[PDB]
RNA sequence: UGACGGAGCCAGCGAGUCUAACCUUGGCCGAGAGGUCUUGGUAAUCUUGUGAAACUCCGUCGUGCUGGGGAUAGAGCAUUGUAAUUAUUGCUCUUCAACGAGGAAUUCCUAGUAAGCGCAAGUCAUCAGCUUGCGUUGAUUACGUCCCUGCCCUUUGUACACAC
RNA sequence: UUAAUUGCGAUAACGAACGAGACCUUAACCUACUAAAUAGUGGUGCUAGCAUUUGCUGGUUAUCCACUUCUUAGAGGGACUA
């Protein structure tokens, strides 16, 4: 029939593909997690304490993918959003840059992402290839 | 005429409807006439669209607002109080989502029942402000039939707004239930109530 | 030696004929050059209040300068070059060389 | 008591303290030729279908 | 040598061009289908061609689309702006100017957006208030 | 989707360091009735406690608790960052604290009675009742005395 | 000293958050004969709490005798088969 | 129609380098902040294909002075500043404080305006609740009137003349 | 009749000047002496999926080849109540 990887849908890639990073439980997170804010603006830690980390590599990996080079910076801002001043208006702020780091070091280890020219991390081989077995749930189940 | 498959995958719900004749997925907007011919002309059919964000030009011209599609102008004017103006991507949601209540609901036609609340809560006539001599008296004059659907549409979303405020009732299943009474008449309605009420005041202050 | 003439003026009157004249003698020698490439104006706002102390209404004017930027690509040797530029030279517009 | 729908024919002009309403020239859709004079609380116009709570009324103006 | 045809559409302040050809039937947007943006309330919007002249004039024609500027809505405009222009001017080119002639009638009748680029620009801000024409406040004592 | 049996072991009200810890809601967000301990510590201290955090304060046990009490009581000892506590180095020891329910007050009162013993800037202004933080006093704070 | 306030009475609302066999098995008897069920039908219909209603309707709709047709956040629209 | 947690990500004005460390790009482990190095364009290929706030599948509490609460205190961590104690500014932690469609009164507004939202520039030693520009999402009448306070013209009365 | 002491026009006035207008700035179709690979490129080179049948994205650096309709704004342009 043809096989690609964006005629699919998003927003059942990232949860499956994090489910397919929790339920393989590789991505060797050193464990410090549920401690930090995972961003200045956000007052609250993530709900989903079992998660927010496989789907956030989840996240960043389609990120990575539909991007050629990506740096820390950059993906604090596009993970950002607005810090709540109270009285102040409201600005946007960015997030803190462990939790991108290191979900990209994670990628790294398990060869999801290689680093790249001029700067920044790409889409690898190895993170290409294993997005078959996570499509194929897509499609064996609609055809 | 012979049908082949495309190796390209496009849904095929859409594409069923689109293959015969224009028509909604399951709703039918076709025939939502209405009884009363007062209004006709003044409540949006006979151009079906398949959303209510269509974006027309309705300041070119004097009277091009009120060509606009009726839904569309249900989910204008719920489209307010402060810090819903603008967002319109959201007041089609619970449209959408009204509609879904609407016609879970009341087995006929869904779109019927928000065009028949609409032609049953335009107040027929009401009271204008005279001066006299310092203060005599109100007026009562008739109401033009663009002045019913400006006030039609108002009272269904004013009562909606303020119904879903501060209680468990979301803004959609709200103003349904606004639009349920308003079309059948139950006298109990936010919109219906304002209506005869303004109608009253208006046969006292003839 | 892949020249690269730059003009950095702010008059377009003055910029767009000594730039015609330049395509014009280059092409006059029979040489190879890019056309005109017109880069995006640069307008420089200054707004600023209209009074000089703080009465009044609060009326402001915003005084803007264009800024007009053109390249043009040559490959021609110096030893001609030279005598190319430095000729039809326009008062207000600025035209200079670069090498490398 | 049963209502009556009528059709205008003519616009008079807007009245009132603010211009607010306007008188038009309305015909009756049963029993034509029988005129009446209205004034209209909103935006009206030429062909333009009216409901009147009572029909035997005529406010020739409104100040 | 491939009978193709470069177009754009344009909305407040974003645009889209197509890349129309005599191809497989597809339509992408930004590399990925136009279908699965599924917001399910502009689905329809981009829907629109197709859904009321129907896919023949679809078969063996394959649409691209890169739409920037604006914002989400904004672009989906540009996006039904960029592939109305296209099978326009397809059609114009290729097919008879009878079937452009008609396409154009019915699209024109739909929507005249679906032809014509909304003339509604932004108005600039003025001094003295918030906006172009609101004020701060007038305060008298 | 996850349901259960409810008994008449439910604490309608839950009985914290002599203070009232209401029951039928939230377990993050009830810890934070007690004076010291809020949305983000009562997060801390359910995630050191390994408590479902979707459970309520209903069905929870007396050695749940005791768990989440002793990290509240002693943070420092569970090997904690001393970014998170409410008292780090203290004027009178120097080392890493954390206020309860009656000692932050008493601490309070303690740190604000040292500024008023050597007659501070901030001490007097403590004394005085006034804006300590810069905060202008020509227009705002009329109603409040 | 005034303060311009208004202070409206209350209803002392009870909506009950942790459920016991008797609201267990009486939801479980009336989800039928109920057109449209939602979140807040339940809340103001069997007095449930806010949640209970969002989480009975995720067990209504995984063993399954109340259809969804809508599953869209912030408005819930099941209805029940026949 | 709302807070929070994810996640999806989309504009436009514009700025940035000599007696230069300003424009935080990546390889500073560092982890809000900024010291390491600067590989960096006569500033579309560097910040920024502005890659941002708003918005928008899915889930967390459900109408309470509640997850609408740093408003007000205390404790600590950082950089610009021969120097901040009357928070310079940013960051992490505790409690609810008034506030529950705000009285008389009052302001702005006729289109992609209003309104929601946020960003660049001026100020700037980092970081401004203001201004100037803007751009994102985008509402009810527009056949209006002079009674609603003031303009324009004419006629008329005046015992007014810087003149009701 | 005026978002106009704007004009048509009785006319002891005629002929004028200033103000209004006109003028200057933006959006956007000229596809031919307005573009560098400073922007989709139409064919370089191959890598990560399925069909051996016809895709979905990354790119050394002066061979280029019938290259310009989108943020870029000159010359008969265009909208004057056609």
């Amino acid at each position: 029939p043809g096989v690609s990887v964006r005629d699919v849908a998003a927003q059942d890639f990232i949860n499956a593909y994090a489910s397919f990073l929790q339920r393989q439980g590789k991505l060797e997170v050193p464990g410090y997690v549920d401690i930090v804010k995972t961003s200045s603006g956000n007052e609250m830690p993530p709900q989903d304490a079992e998660g927010w980390f496989y789907k956030r590599a989840a996240s960043v990996a389609r990120h990575i993918y539909m991007r050629k080079q990506v740096g820390v910076g950059k993906l604090n801002k596009l993970y950002g959003g607005a810090k709540s001043r109270g009285v102040r208006p409201y600005k946007h702020i960015d997030a803190s840059g462990s939790i991108n780091r290191k979900v990209l070091q994670a990628l790294e280890k398990i060869g999801i992402v290689e680093i790249s020219p001029k700067g920044g991390r790409r889409i690898s081989e190895n993170g290409q290839r294993d997005l078959d077995r996570i499509a194929a749930q897509t499609l064996e189940e609609d055809e | 005429f012979t049908p082949v498959v495309l190796a390209t995958p496009i849904p095929e719900e859409v594409q069923q409807a689109q293959t015969e004749i224009k028509l909604f997925n399951k709703w039918s907007f076709e025939e939502v006439e209405v009884k009363d011919a007062s209004l006709v002309d003044y409540v949006q059919v006979r151009q079906p669209i398949f959303v209510a964000h269509t974006a027309g030009r309705y300041a070119n011209k004097r009277f091009r607002k009120a060509q606009c599609p009726i839904i569309e102008r249900l989910t204008n004017s719920l489209m307010m109080n402060g810090r819903n103006n603008g967002k319109k991507l959201k007041a089609v949601r619970i449209i959408k989502h009204t509609l879904d209540i609407i016609n879970v609901l009341t087995d006929q036609n869904p779109i019927q029942v928000v065009v028949d609340a609409i032609t049953n809560t335009g107040p027929r006539e009401d009271t204008t402000r005279v001066g006299g001599g310092g203060a005599a008296r109100r007026q009562a004059v008739d109401v033009s039939p663009l002045r019913r659907v400006n006030q039609a549409i108002a009272l269904l979303t004013i009562g909606a707004r303020e119904a879903a405020f501060r209680n468990i009732k979301t803004i959609a299943e709200t103003l349904a239930e606004e639009l349920i009474n308003a079309a059948k008449g139950s006298s109990t309605s936010y919109a219906i109530k304002k209506k005869d009420e303004l109608e009253r005041v208006a046969k006292s202050n003839r | 030696i892949k020249i690269r003439i730059t003009l950095t003026s702010t008059k377009v009157k003055q910029l767009e004929n000594v730039s015609s004249n330049i395509v014009k003698n280059a092409e006059q020698h029979n040489l190879v050059k890019k056309g005109p490439v017109r880069l995006p104006t640069k307008v420089l706002k200054i707004s600023t209040r209209k009074t000089p102390n703080g009465e009044g209404s609060k009326t402001w004017e915003t005084y803007e300068m264009r800024i007009h930027k053109r390249y043009i690509d040559l490959e021609a040797p110096v030893q001609i070059v030279k005598r190319i530029t430095q000729i039809t030279i326009e008062p207000g517009v600025d035209v200079e060389v670069v090498v490398a | 008591t049963p209502v009556t729908l009528a059709k205008v024919i003519k616009v008079l002009g807007r009245t009132g303290s603010r211009g607010g309403v306007t008188q038009v020239r309305v015909e009756f859709l049963e029993d034509t030729s029988r005129t009446i004079v209205r004034n209209v609380k909103g935006p009206v116009r030429e062909n333009d279908i009216l409901v009147l709570m009572e029909s035997e009324r005529e406010a020739r103006r409104l100040r | 040598a491939v009978p193709s045809v470069q177009t754009f559409g344009k909305k407040k302040s974003a645009t889209a061009v197509a890349h129309v050809k005599a191809g497989k039937g597809l339509i992408k947007v930004n590399g990925s289908p136009i279908t699965l943006v599924e917001p399910e309330i502009l689905r329809f919007k981009v829907y629109e061609p197709l859904l009321l002249v129907g896919l023949d004039k679809f078969s063996n024609i394959d649409i691209r689309v890169r739409v920037t500027g604006g914002g989400h809505v904004s672009q989906v405009y540009a996006i039904r702006q960029a592939i109305a222009k296209g099978l326009v001017a397809y059609h114009q080119k290729y097919v008879d100017e009878q079937s452009k002639n008609e396409l154009k009638k019915a699209f024109t009748s739909y929507d005249r957006t679906l032809l014509i680029a909304d003339s509604r620009r932004p108005e600039p801000k003025k001094f003295g208030g918030k906006g172009a024409r609101s004020r701060f406040q007038k305060s008298y004592r | 989707s996850l349901v259960v049996q409810e008994q008449g072991s439910f604490q309608h009200i839950l009985r914290l360091l002599n203070t009232n810890v209401d029951g039928n809601i939230k377990i993050v967000y009830a810890l934070t009735t007690i004076k010291g301990v809020g949305r983000r510590y009562s997060n801390l201290v359910c995630k050191k406690a390994d408590v479902d955090l979707h459970k309520r304060a209903g069905e929870l046990t007396q050695e749940e608790l005791e768990r989440i009490v002793q990290i509240m009581q002693n943070p420092t000892h569970y090997k904690i960052p001393a970014w998170f506590l409410n008292r780090q180095n203290d004027i009178t020891d120097g080392k890493d604290y954390h206020t309860l329910a009656n000692n932050v007050e008493s601490k309070l009162r303690d740190d604000l009675e040292r500024l008023k013993k050597i007659r501070a800037h901030r001490g007097i202004r403590h004394f005085w009742g006034l804006r300590v933080r810069g905060q202008h006093t020509k227009t705002t704070g009329r109603r409040r005395a | 000293k005034k303060k311009w306030s208004k202070k409206s009475m209350k209803d002392r609302a009870q909506h009950a958050v942790i459920l016991d066999q008797e609201k267990y098995d009486r939801i479980l008897k009336e989800v039928p004969t109920y057109r449209y069920v939602s979140v807040s039908v339940l809340v103001d219909r069997l007095k449930i709490g806010g949640s209970l209603a969002r989480i009975a309707l995720r067990h209504l709709e995984k063993e399954g005798i109340i259809k969804p047709i809508s599953k869209h956040s912030k408005q819930a629209i099941y209805t029940r088969a026949t």
